[PDB]
C-alpha cells in the first residue's frame, strides 16, 4: 500500500502536559525559528537554545522537555545535522528539519524571505525506493512543504486505547478525550475531512 | 536504566520511567492551481544550431536552442495554491527507525 | 510613490523615488533526431546506384 | 589584473580606422616594458574574433494618477470656501436663531 | 519656508485652514462594524509591583532583596538584577515575539466568601458600582456614591 | 488609514472563590466526574482559573 | 493507536523505541561534558559530590 | 493575509507577531479549499476572486494583445488540471466567450548601425539606440520649444515594420470578479502520449 | 552651456518639476484625510445615540 | 482509475501499490451503482459520462 514512512522517537519525561499535543506543536519541546526577529542579528540562537529566557510561544516556561531542547541535550546530540552522528545512515530522519538551525542571512526582511522560503522547495526523501531513504544525489523533484518553515507538526487522530477510538453507532468515531488514564487526541491536521476511517 | 536492562524491560512488558514522541513524515499527491498575469514575463528566443555525433545504429543529431526569460513585474505576478488532494503516495505505517 | 500632507506631531514627509534593476536568466531547449547508418549509405550513393 | 582591466574596455583592433601613421618600424618586442598590455601573435590567432556584449532591454517608468478633492465622495460632507486672510482671524463666530 | 537641510535646501509648504460644524444637532454617526485580528496576547502575565519606589520599606534589607528574588522567580517581567539607581527600572528585553503584545493582569484582593453570581454578568472590579452617571439633586454626589 | 481604529475591552475573572454556602455545592448528577481516590479531589477549595 | 492510509488500525508500542534508546549513543556524554566545562562556573559546595 | 493585514509596511514586533499567527491559521485552514468545500460553489467562487485580485499587474506596453470576440482584453491565464477545469465550468464560473483573438507574429529584434558598432567596439548595447539618441538630442539640443516636455509614456517614435493582425482561436474564457481570464487545462494538446509527467 | 552639463541641468529641472507636481498633489490628497479625521473626532457612537 | 491515476505507464513499486489500493477501494464501492444510488438522478448521469 505504498512507501513505508519511518518514525523517529524523542525521549521526554513522563509527566508532560498533554494539552501541548492537542494542537499544532513542535517536537523539540521549545518553539524555535528565524520568524521572530526585528531587533538584532544573533536572536535566532537565543530563541532555540538560550534557556535563561522563557519560551516564545508558551511564554510561562522554558521548554516542554529538558532532555531534547538544550544546546547539547540527548535529542540534540542525536538529531542535529551539525554534529553529524547519523551521517552514514542512508535513511531519512523526519525530525532533522526540526532540530537543525538553518543557514540565515540577516539582510532581507522577514516577509520577503518567508515568501522566498514558501516556494516549491527541493525534496528531502526518495520516491522510487521502499523505505523512505535519504535524498539520492542529483534527484530533481520539487515539493511544496508546509510545516517546515513554521517548524510545527500536526497531531493526527490518535488514542492510547482502541476502545475509545470508535463509538457504537455505525457511523462517526469517538470523541471522548480522557477516560481514566488514557487519552484521545482529536485530529488537528489539514486532513480533517479526508483519509477515510 | 542500562540499555541491556532497557532491552529486558521493553521486551518483557515493563514501563520504564520515560515517554516518547513519534515523528512521521508523509507525502501526498496534490493538484495545484496556478494563475499568471498578462505581462508576467519577457521571453527571448534565440537561434537553433545542431550537434552531430555517432550512435550505436547511426548518427545522432542534437538540435539545441538558447532562450532567456525576464520577470518584468514590480510585485508578484503569479499566484499558486493547492486545490485538490489525490491518494497519498506513502504509507502511514509503524516502521521504527533503527539507529 | 505619492505623498500626503498632515499636521500635528507627525514628521513632514517628502516623496521617495525607487530604482530597481533585474537581470536575465538563460535556459535552453534540446531535442534529438537519429538517422540509421543504412539510410546514410542510401543517401550518399553519389551517382552509383 | 590591472592589465586585464585595461585590455577589457575598448578591445584590441576590432576593425577601427587608423588615426595616425606609426613611423620607425623596428622590433617592438625588445622594449616590451612600456605600455600596459602587450600581446604578440605569430601569424594569426583565434582570440582576435570575440563579440560578447551586454544589452539593456528597456527601462520602465510609471506616471502618478493625481487625485482631485472635488471628485471624491467626501466633498459632499463640507462646504469649502477660500479665505486668503485667515492668519489674521482671532476668533471667528457663527450664529443661530432657533424658535 | 526656505530652510537649509543636510545636503541642500528644504522647502516646507505650509497652508492654514479651519473648520466650523454648522449643525444644530449631531451630524455624524459612527459605529464599529467588523472585527480584525486581536492586537494583544490574552496571556497570564502577572503584574510585578516591585517596579515602584516611594513606599515605606522593611527594616531588613536582605528581607526585601530575598522577597524580590523569589517574586522574580516564576515570572516574565522583572526589574534587572543590578537594580540601577537613578533609572526607570525597565524590565530586561527579550527575544522575538510569538503571538502579540503581552497584556498584564492586575490582582485585587477580596474575601473568600464572595457571591459568585456577581461575576457572571458585566460587573465592576472595585466591588461597588460607581461613576458620574448617577446624579440628579446636587453636585458632590460622586464621592457619596464611590466612597460613602 | 483611519476607520481601522482600535478598542479596549477589559476582562475580569475571580480566582479563589469558595462557595461558602453548603446548599450551593451541588452536583447535577451522581457520576458527573468520578475518580479512583477515596476522597473526591473537587470538594477542596479551588486555587486557579 | 492510530489509523493507516487505508483506515486500518495500527499500534506503536514502547518496543518500537528500542532501536533508538538502546543504542550506544545513550552513553556518549563526552562531547556534552566538554561543552559544559567551557562555561562560567562558581565555587559551589562539595557535600554531595565528594 | 500579508497583502491584506499589512497596509503599507514597516511593521513592528507586535503587528508582525499577529500577522504570523494569522498566517499560521490561514495556512492550516485553506490547504485543500476545493476538494473540501466541493458542495459550496459560493466559497470557491469567493476565493478564486481573491486569488485573481490579490496579485499586482505588470507593465502595459503592447501593440496587438489577446482579446475576446467583442473587444475586451484579457487579464491573465488560470492554468488548471482538467478535473478542476470541469468542476469550475460545470457550476462555479460562467463562460464569457468560446473563441478568442490571439496574435500570430512574434516581433523580432536586431542590432545594426550604431548598435552593431557599439557592441563590436565598446561591448555594450541597448534597445532602440537610434530612438533613445533621437529623443535625448531633440530634448537637449534645440531651444525652449521642445525641451520642457518629458512625459513618461510608451512613446515609440519611428519604429518601422510590423504586422498588426489577429486570428480567431477556439478557447474558453471565464470571468472572475471584474477580470476576464483564460481557463486552460492543457493536458491533451501537450503532455499526452509522451513520457514527461 | 557646454554639451555635457546641459543634460545634467535638464535632468535637474525635470526632477524638480516631477517633485513639485507630487508636492502640490499632496495637499489635495491630504484635505480628505483631514476631513476624515475631524469627522471621526466629531461623531458619537450609534449604540448610544440611537 | 488505471487511465486516471497513471499518466502513461511503467510506474515504480510505490505508485503501483497506491494505485492498487485505490483499485481495491473503487471496485469495492461502485459495483451495484444503480440499485444503491437509485434516488439520486445526478450520480448515474455523472458516471455514465
Amino acid at each position: 500500500r505504498g512507501q513505508a514512512s519511518v518514525c523517529e522517537f524523542v525521549a521526554m519525561p513522563v509527566s508532560t502536559d498533554l494539552q501541548y499535543f492537542r494542537t499544532a506543536c513542535n517536537p523539540r519541546g521549545r518553539a524555535s525559528g528565524m520568524l521572530y526577529m526585528g531587533d538584532r542579528d544573533a536572536d535566532i540562537e537565543a530563541i532555540m537554545f538560550d534557556h535563561t529566557q522563557s519560551d516564545v510561544a508558551y511564554t510561562d516556561r522554558a521548554t516542554l522537555n529538558p532532555w531534547a531542547s538544550q544546546k547539547h541535550s540527548y535529542g540534540d546530540r542525536l538529531y542535529n545535522g551539525t554534529y553529524n552522528l547519523t551521517g552514514a545512515s542512508p535513511i531519512y530522519s523526519p525530525c532533522f528539519k526540526f532540530f537543525t538551525p538553518a543557514e540565515v542571512n540577516t539582510n532581507c526582511n522577514t516577509l520577503d524571505r518567508l515568501l522566498m522560503e514558501a516556494k516549491a522547495v527541493a525534496s528531502q526523501s526518495s520516491t522510487d525506493t521502499e523505505y523512505q531513504f535519504k535524498r539520492p544525489p542529483g534527484s530533481t523533484e520539487m515539493t511544496q512543504d508546509p510545516c517546515g518553515l513554521f517548524q510545527e507538526a500536526y497531531p493526527p487522530l490518535c488514542s492510547s486505547d482502541a476502545a475509545m477510538l470508535r463509538t457504537a453507532h455505525a457511523g462517526e468515531t469517538g470523541a471522548d478525550e480522557v477516560h481514566l488514564a488514557q487519552y484521545l487526541i482529536r485530529d488537528a491536521s489539514p486532513l480533517r475531512g479526508c483519509l477515510p476511517l | 536504566f542500562t540499555p541491556i536492562s532497557l532491552t529486558h524491560q521493553l521486551r518483557t512488558g515493563f514501563h520504564p520511567g520515560i515517554a516518547f514522541t513519534v515523528v512521521r513524515q508523509d507525502r501526498f499527491a496534490t493538484e495545484q492551481l496556478l494563475y499568471a498575469e498578462r505581462a508576467s514575463e519577457s521571453y527571448f528566443v534565440g537561434q537553433i544550431q545542431v550537434h552531430h555525433h555517432d550512435a550505436i545504429g547511426g548518427v545522432n543529431f542534437t538540435l539545441t536552442q538558447p532562450r532567456a526569460h525576464v520577470d518584468l513585474g514590480v510585485g508578484y505576478t503569479a499566484v499558486c495554491a493547492t486545490a485538490a488532494l489525490r491518494c497519498p503516495l506513502t504509507d502511514m505505517g509503524n516502521t521504527a527507525q533503527n539507529l | 510613490q505619492p505623498m500626503i500632507a498632515r499636521d500635528g506631531p507627525h514628521p513632514v514627509d517628502q516623496p521617495v523615488h525607487n530604482y530597481m534593476v533585474k537581470r536575465i536568466h538563460k535556459r535552453s531547449l534540446s531535442a534529438a533526431f537519429a538517422i540509421a547508418s543504412e539510410a546514410l549509405s542510401l543517401l550518399s550513393n553519389t551517382y552509383v546506384d | 589584473t590591472e592589465s586585464d582591466r585595461i585590455a577589457g574596455i575598448f578591445n584590441i583592433p576590432a576593425g577601427i580606422i587608423p588615426t595616425g601613421n606609426v613611423l620607425s618600424t623596428i622590433e617592438v618586442c625588445a622594449h616590451r616594458c612600456i605600455f600596459d598590455f602587450f600581446k604578440q601573435i605569430r601569424s594569426d590567432d583565434n582570440s582576435l574574433y570575440s563579440a560578447q556584449f551586454d544589452i539593456l532591454l528597456g527601462t520602465y517608468c510609471n506616471t502618478l494618477n493625481f487625485v482631485r478633492f472635488l471628485e471624491l465622495g467626501l466633498s459632499v460632507a463640507c462646504i469649502c470656501t477660500k479665505f486668503p486672510e485667515l492668519a489674521y482671524v482671532r476668533d471667528g463666530v457663527i450664529q443661530f436663531e432657533v424658535q | 519656508h526656505h530652510h537649509d537641510a543636510i545636503g541642500g535646501v528644504n522647502f516646507t509648504l505650509t497652508q492654514p485652514r479651519a473648520h466650523v460644524d454648522l449643525g444644530v444637532g449631531y451630524t455624524a454617526v459612527c459605529a464599529t462594524a467588523a472585527l480584525r485580528c486581536p492586537l494583544t496576547d490574552m496571556g497570564n502575565t502577572a503584574q510585578n509591583l516591585f517596579f515602584s519606589r516611594g513606599g515605606v520599606p522593611m527594616l531588613h534589607d536582605n528581607v526585601t532583596e530575598s522577597l524580590r528574588r523569589i517574586t522574580a522567580s516564576g515570572g516574565r517581567l522583572n526589574p534587572t538584577e543590578p537594580l540601577p539607581i537613578f533609572g526607570g527600572l525597565r524590565p530586561a528585553t527579550s527575544a522575538g515575539i510569538a503571538r502579540g503584545q503581552a497584556s498584564v493582569c492586575e490582582f485585587v484582593a477580596m474575601p473568600v466568601s464572595t457571591d459568585l453570581q456577581y461575576f457572571r454578568t458585566a460587573c465592576n472590579p472595585r466591588g461597588r458600582a460607581s461613576g458620574m452617571l448617577y446624579m440628579g439633586d446636587r453636585d458632590a454626589d460622586i464621592e457619596a456614591i464611590m466612597f460613602d | 488609514y483611519p476607520l481601522i481604529g482600535n478598542i479596549d475591552i477589559t476582562f475580569i475573572m475571580p480566582m479563589g472563590v469558595f462557595q461558602a454556602n453548603s446548599m450551593d455545592r451541588y452536583t447535577r448528577h451522581a457520576g458527573d466526574f468520578s475518580t479512583v481516590s477515596e476522597q473526591d479531589p473537587r470538594q477542596f477549595p479551588p486555587q486557579g482559573i | 493507536f492510530f489509523y493507516n492510509k487505508d483506515g486500518i488500525l495500527t499500534q506503536l508500542t514502547l518496543r518500537d523505541a528500542m532501536g533508538t534508546i538502546c543504542h550506544s549513543s545513550l552513553l556518549d556524554v563526552e562531547a556534552t561534558l566538554v561543552a559544559l566545562r567551557q562555561q562560567h562556573l562558581d565555587r559551589q559546595c562539595y557535600f554531595g559530590v565528594y | 493575509p500579508i497583502n491584506k493585514f499589512q497596509p503599507e509596511g514597516h511593521l513592528n514586533r507586535v503587528a508582525r507577531a499577529a500577522l504570523l499567527s494569522d498566517l499560521k491559521r490561514r495556512v492550516c485552514a485553506d490547504m485543500f479549499f476545493m476538494t473540501r468545500h466541493a458542495r459550496e460553489p459560493r466559497l470557491i467562487s469567493a476565493y478564486l476572486s481573491d486569488m485573481v485580485s490579490c496579485t499586482q499587474p505588470s507593465v502595459m506596453v503592447s501593440r496587438i494583445t489577446h482579446t475576446n470576440t467583442r473587444g475586451r482584453q484579457v487579464d491573465g491565464v488560470l492554468v488548471t488540471t482538467a478535473t478542476l477545469k470541469r468542476q469550475l465550468l460545470q457550476g462555479i464560473l460562467q463562460i464569457d466567450d468560446t473563441a478568442a483573438d490571439v496574435p500570430v507574429t512574434y516581433g523580432e529584434m536586431v542590432l545594426q548601425g550604431t548598435n552593431l558598432v557599439t557592441a563590436l567596439v565598446m561591448g555594450k548595447a541597448v534597445r532602440g539606440m537610434d530612438d533613445v539618441a533621437r529623443h535625448l538630442l531633440d530634448i537637449t539640443d534645440p531651444n525652449t520649444l521642445n525641451i520642457p516636455s518629458i512625459p513618461p509614456q510608451s512613446n515609440s517614435d519611428s519604429t518601422t515594420a510590423g504586422l498588426p493582425v489577429n486570428a480567431r482561436v477556439p478557447a474558453d474564457l471565464v470571468i472572475v470578479g471584474d477580470k476576464l481570464v483564460f481557463l486552460e487545462a492543457l493536458e491533451r494538446r501537450v503532455y499526452q502520449a509522451t513520457r514527461v509527467a | 552651456g557646454t554639451e555635457i552639463d546641459s543634460s545634467l541641468r535638464i535632468r535637474a529641472i525635470q526632477q524638480m518639476a516631477r517633485n513639485l507636481r507630487t508636492v502640490l498633489d499632496s495637499f489635495e490628497r491630504g484635505t480628505a484625510d483631514q476631513l476624515l479625521g475631524v469627522l471621526l473626532e466629531k461623531a458619537p457612537p450609534l449604540s448610544l445615540l440611537s
